[PDB]
RNA sequence: CCGAGCCUGGUGAUAGCUGGUUGUCCAAGAUAGAAUCUUAGUUCAACUUUAAAUUUGCCCACAGAACCAAAUCCCCUUGUAAAUUUAACUGUUAGUCCAAAGAGGAACAGCUCUUUGGACACUAGGAAAAAACCUUGUAGAGAGAGUAAAAAAUUUAACACCCAUAGUAGGCCUAAAAGCAGCCACCAAUUAAGAAAGCGUUCAAGCUCAACACCAAAAAUCCCAAACAUAUA
RNA sequence: GUUAACCGUGCAAAGGUAGCAUAAUCACUUGUUCCUUAAAUAGGGACCUGUAUGAAUGGCUCCACGAGGGUUCAGCUG
RNA sequence: ACCUCGGAGCAGAACCCAACCUCCGAGCAGUACAUGCUAAGACUUCACCAGUCAAAGCGAACCUCAAUUGAUCCAAUAACUUGACCAACGGAACAAGUUACCCUAGGGAUAACAGCGCAAUCCUAUUCUAGAGUCCAUAUCAACAAUAGGGUUUACGACCUCGAUGUUGGAUCAGGACAUCCCGAUGGUGCAGCCGCUAUUAAAGGUUCGUUUGUUCAACGAUUAAAGUCCUACGUGAUCUGAGUUCAGACCGGAGUAAUCCAGGUCGGUUUCUAUCUACUUUAUUCCUCCCUGUACGAAAGGACAAGAGAAAUAAGG
RNA sequence: AGAGUGUAGCUUAAAAGCACCCAACUUACACUUAGGAGAUUCAAUUGACGCUCUGA
RNA sequence: GUUAAUGUAGCUUAAAUUAUCAAAGCAAGGCACUGAAAAUGCCUAGAUGAGCCUCACAGCUCCAUUAACACCA
């Protein structure tokens, strides 16, 4: 049915067992929904970060607000929030191990589609309202359609055999030009020069 | 609060103790292990906390062969029996290559 | 790091989606049948192997145990003794010597005679 | 190098298995859990015949996967013809069933059909009982 | 962690391109190396100062020559960002027993055989 | 100067605590941990020192190491000159920041806790001043020379011009909704103007558009080098 | 349970009685009302959840008295 | 709350690896009675002590489980052996509270005050168009959020200082910030006027007196053009105060057998310094009255600006 | 009429191995144990019978 | 905020488990009606989510609710 749904926080299984904050959830490209399945337009993530569910009544109330239920329709490409987040009650002196579960949050890396859309228009009737949505999210996003996503990815790809520098990025970390691999992750190498913790650069090569 | 309490024990220093192409005379423990990770083979014995020492002075390596357990070990005849045709099990084994010839024939005497 | 195997891996081709439609070994013996079939194998990886390693004939034959299944009275069967000493003559005269060269080789006459 | 590239060599649990309707659209209902019932008023005739079925069944690789028994039916003459009274009895027992196609739905059907004794009853049905 | 970085061999690979920009070639390929440090060893890691030690790289700035075989190479590729390795090309033979006294090694790395001082 | 006087004596009480430890000259020298009424300490280990003995030690290649990512281990070659063992000991065993992988916390701290690797407590140059970032080490004299690291780059929102009559006061549904309170429909006169996309009606008119034609910054004593766009790397 | 004289029930050696009280008396509290002042977290008089008052751990008034601790009229005075 | 031992993660692939880190468990039960004796080689929980494994041989047959525990000395015993929840688990053979009557050795290795770091909490500005504002997002207020800032609060950290960095409020004198309370200038207004609201600009000048409280606060009386928000070691104690806080005395209630204790109350309670050096030590605002005028405005109630005149007061200098 | 050919079910088996069948255990199945059954379409690589095809 | 305890018929004790008695309430019952008396039956998810067993039951998860504590500068 051609709304979204109601994402609650807190799904009725609670987590019981407090799991680490691993930040490699936010690091780096996405493995996950990255393309386009029955739909056209989407909000695409140019950075990472944890969504509330502050942020998805943000992202619910203001499509269904703003869109035709008879000519669109919309759908999650992001799921309920189940990592759980654990905050001590202020006032405390560090120790007295971990604290209470308060929130859970969903992780989103960079280059996962968002909220998908489409439906009996054209980009430039569902840009509009996408672009405050994305803008309100907690990382910078885009809002793109089928076509632009594939003209971003030509456009990404031209400008890496373009270039009239000679060092690229992976040309001196993987090979260890500088002894450059000592101020470098491992993960610098596969993600590429790009990605920098939670950010992501577009412009860079 | 730290409701969290007993997870002090130590680390067990469990590992191959001998690394392949060694040589190994006969008693030497070449590795200490929990949950079978290497199976003996020849001339490799195991005690009882599952360790695998040498039976022989040789040579370790270290193959993979075919795994068949003993019929009467119940907990992995049904391994078997709910394998389709095609498959075998392939564990790893541990050998010892005996280097000595176990002794020559001497003269004494003249008699 | 991760590299890829040099030659086909076992277990490769019953991998198959449709599981619970396989044909599924059902006892011990079978497995250990195919099991020693797989130990004379090439193998790739490594191994212990390696480092420790008529037309009137058949027409007379089709009449004799023709002929053999009924002085047998099938009484015989549900205790017949099979004297030897004629069995080993025709042994001596037809697989005897195809048998002979194993215990030569066993025995390694070979290797010691004949290079 | 630890793993190799002889890595996975030994995997036990993707080759092994581990721990209604049929819908399969268009083609469409392969006949899922079906409970033929067989019935009689004899009890080794009816124990052949799932004992007939059960053997054709993993012949032709159609699985099973029961084959209990329904209990006991307590009846004597009916008493509706002195009155007369002597106690007969009836054997039903279950037989299941799991796969089945639309192709082999009608022919299978036929096996059991033609080879089915005298004075025994089958119900074909769904699945909504139990002991 | 920082740790013992590797090289995929695929570095170690020399394009037509590169037998332009340089003077080498794959076939007959040069003998000797020129290995001479221009980076310090201190804010490196200690297998890099071990290695400087057994290539005998102590002096930043002296030349020292090693063969060109694949065991002494996979010590200069561990510390390659420390040196310049040049090829000893000999203009012309090698030194005799009565022309060892008097060489030179003369950078653009040509081990001269008769080195007088006088011009041309 | 009384929570138990004062004096002499035991008494040079004792102090895992504090302070202090005096000629010259050179050489090697940075700290894995375990117990402990123990975490202000000590004992063993590790490390360091000296003197010995002997033979290999670092670097390492194919092969090799488990099922339910960076790498290490192993290891001949090879490059090199140490290494293990014996003897006699002390001291360190209250560490910091940087990069990397993580845990705790707020994905706060010049925060806390491990691991791998640097540097610092060791001189020198640079980053303005500066422990920890960068460059560099084995030592002297020189009124010589080549170098290394090494000086922040940016300045941004104008916009069409013109033209507008009719079914019709749209079946529907609503007091009333005539382009804009709501559904379905959304055909049609003129050459061309939507049963109307924004403003303006309780319902009506009006303004336009669509259509013809035309052609980024804020705080507390006083900003803070001076300056400078053009002679050849 | 009907604010409950009362009934129901548990426990206790006995269940704080007389008085007195927002006190020099945990806290809520600068409680509340009256008087006092133009204005009162002060003072004085009352009301009493004082749920941590209370009877020689002495309770309560009252005459004198005090370099005691608060408050006040008038006068006075840098 | 914990303290010893084991499994899993952190610690992904030899070993190791912390946490008042995340989770599970153990202080046994069961079967044997060759759970007999001896003995090459090894492993080892980062030391040691403890632990583990084991070929053969001798004698005979023909252990499971992860942890499942405890040293010396002393006891008990003819002997073999057996003795602690010695659990503060490498274990003193047997010992508690209190101290504001306190003392000594120390420590900025470690707290309170202050500085500093950080900004969760706070405070502000934008971005966003839901909702309010009859209608109308943007006169005004604003939710879900987003991005920057500030360093006034409550926190956190423990880096300087314990061979002393004196502390709350007030007095005295103020220095500065502008995010302006008044006075000035301007844009908008749901600005008719009088009054307001809001925003841009302005830090020259101004920012009252009282009752109760130890009070900064607040409440309240009367005012005023207004009675601003802060920083300055919560400005300033070698300038002052000591009422609070925080010593020894003491009651009251409460906790405790008592000593004594309480961010609970209350009476009382010594505030030293002769200045070496640095620094330093004489250069106009505002309100009200009259008038416009009873005008503009509204239509009425109400009621201004700008132009002019006249009085004052505070301040600085005499 | 033209064609592919051809080992019992199957087989880059050459008289083989699997499958298969009846009992005995099992609710049955499965396992196992005791048994049971069978093929080179026929004549000198040819020739000629069995099927499956392309025909009318 | 931390520990400490409690969890119940309509109300309350219980009963070391399988759950009672005594008011409540339901009616019948000594002849003018009610209270009293005494007597059938009636009134218990033993405050929760999980089943290792078997769980008021026994450890959690919890929710309420009660007492202690909420310092020393
Ligand atoms: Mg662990
Ligand atoms: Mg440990
Ligand atoms: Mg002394
Ligand atoms: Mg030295
Ligand atoms: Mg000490
Ligand atoms: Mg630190
Ligand atoms: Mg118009
Ligand atoms: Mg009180
Ligand atoms: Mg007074
Ligand atoms: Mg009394
Ligand atoms: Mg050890
Ligand atoms: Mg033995
Ligand atoms: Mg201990
Ligand atoms: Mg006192
Ligand atoms: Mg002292
Ligand atoms: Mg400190
Ligand atoms: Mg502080
Ligand atoms: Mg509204
Ligand atoms: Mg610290
Ligand atoms: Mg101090
Ligand atoms: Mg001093
Ligand atoms: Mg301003
Ligand atoms: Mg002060
Ligand atoms: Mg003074
Ligand atoms: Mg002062
Ligand atoms: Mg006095
Ligand atoms: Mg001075």
């Amino acid at each position: 049915k051609p709304k979204l749904r109601f994402i609650e926080r807190a799904p009725l299984v609670p987590k019981v067992r407090r799991e680490p904050k691993n930040l490699s959830d936010i690091r780096g490209p996405s493995t996950e929904a990255t393309e386009f399945t029955e739909g056209n337009f989407a909000i695409l993530a140019l950075g990472g970060g944890y969504l509330h569910w502050g942020h998805f009544e943000m992202m619910r109330l203001t499509i269904n607000r703003s869109m035709d239920p008879k000519n669109m329709f919309a759908i999650w490409r992001v799921p309920a929030p189940f990592k759980p987040i654990t905050r001590k009650s202020v006032g405390h002196r560090m120790g007295g191990g971990k604290g209470a579960i308060d929130h859970y949050v969903t992780p989103v890396k960079a280059g996962r589609l968002v909220v998908e859309m489409g439906g009996r228009c054209e980009f430039e009737e569902v840009q509009g309202f996408l672009d405050q949505v994305a803008h309100k999210l907690p990382f910078a996003a885009k809002a793109v359609s089928r076509g632009t996503l594939e003209k971003m990815r030509k456009d990404q790809e031209e400008r890496e055999r373009n270039n009239q520098n000679p060092w690229t990025f992976e040309r001196i970390a993987t090979a260890n030009m500088l002894g450059i691999r000592k101020v470098l992750s491992p993960y610098d190498l596969t993600h590429k020069g790009k990605y920098w913790g939670k950010f992501y650069m577009p412009k860079r090569v | 609060s730290s409701k969290n309490l007993g997870g002090k024990s130590s680390g067990r220093r469990q590992g191959i103790k001998k690394m392949e192409g060694h040589y190994v005379h006969a008693g030497n423990i070449i590795a200490t292990q929990r949950h079978f990770r290497w199976h003996p083979g020849a001339h490799v014995g195991v005690g009882k906390n599952k360790c695998l020492y040498a039976l022989e002075e040789g040579i370790v390596r270290y193959t993979k062969e075919v795994y068949v357990p003993h019929p009467r070990n119940t907990e992995a005849v049904d391994l078997i029996t709910r394998l389709p045709k095609g498959a075998v099990l392939y564990k790893t084994f541990v050998h010892v290559v005996p280097a000595k010839p176990e002794g020559t024939f001497k003269l004494v005497a003249m008699l | 790091r991760r590299t890829p195997p040099l030659g086909p891996m076992p277990n490769s081709d019953i991998d198959l989606s449709n599981l619970e439609r396989l044909e599924k070994y059902r006892s011990f013996d079978r497995y250990r049948r195919r099991a020693e079939q797989e130990a004379q194998a090439p193998h790739w990886w490594r191994t212990y192997r390696e480092y420790f390693g008529r037309t009137q004939q058949l027409l007379e034959r089709k009449q004799a145990i023709q002929e053999l299944r009924a002085n047998v009275e099938e009484r015989a069967a549900r205790t017949a003794s099979v004297p030897l000493d004629a069995v080993r003559a025709e042994w001596e005269r037809t697989c005897g010597p195809y048998h002979k060269q194993r215990l030569a080789e066993y025995y390694g006459l070979y290797r010691d005679l004949f290079h | 190098y630890k793993t190799k590239p002889t890595h996975g060599i030994g995997k036990y649990k993707h080759l092994i298995k581990a721990e209604v309707r049929a819908i399969n659209l268009g083609t469409d209902y392969e006949y899922g859990v079906l409970n033929i019932h067989l019935t009689a008023y004899d009890m080794t005739l009816a124990e052949s015949y799932a004992q007939y079925v059960h053997n054709l069944c993993n012949s032709l690789s159609i699985k099973v996967e029961e084959s209990y028994a329904m209990p006991t039916k307590t009846i004597e003459v009916l008493q509706l013809q002195m009155l007369l009274d002597s106690v007969l009895t009836t054997h039903e027992r279950v037989v299941q069933i799991s796969g089945l196609s639309a192709t082999f739905a009608e022919i299978f059907l036929e096996i059991i059909q033609s080879s089915l004794p005298e004075g025994v009853r089958l119900s074909v049905k769904e699945h909504t009982e139990e002991d | 962690k920082f740790t013992r970085s590797r090289i995929p061999e695929k570095v170690f690979q020399a394009s037509p391109e590169d037998h332009e920009k340089y003077g080498g070639d794959p076939q007959n390929p040069h003998k000797l190396h020129i290995v001479t440090r221009i980076k310090s060893t201190r804010r490196r890691p200690y297998w890099e100062k071990d290695i400087i030690k057994m290539l005998g790289l102590e002096k930043a700035h002296t030349p020292q020559v090693h063969k060109n075989i694949p065991s002494v190479n996979a010590k200069l590729k561990v510390v390659k960002h420390l040196i310049r390795i040049k090829p000893l090309k000999l203009p012309q033979g090698l030194p005799a027993e009565e022309n060892m006294s008097n060489t030179c090694l003369k950078s653009t790395g040509e081990l001269v055989v008769q080195w007088h001082l006088k011009p041309v």
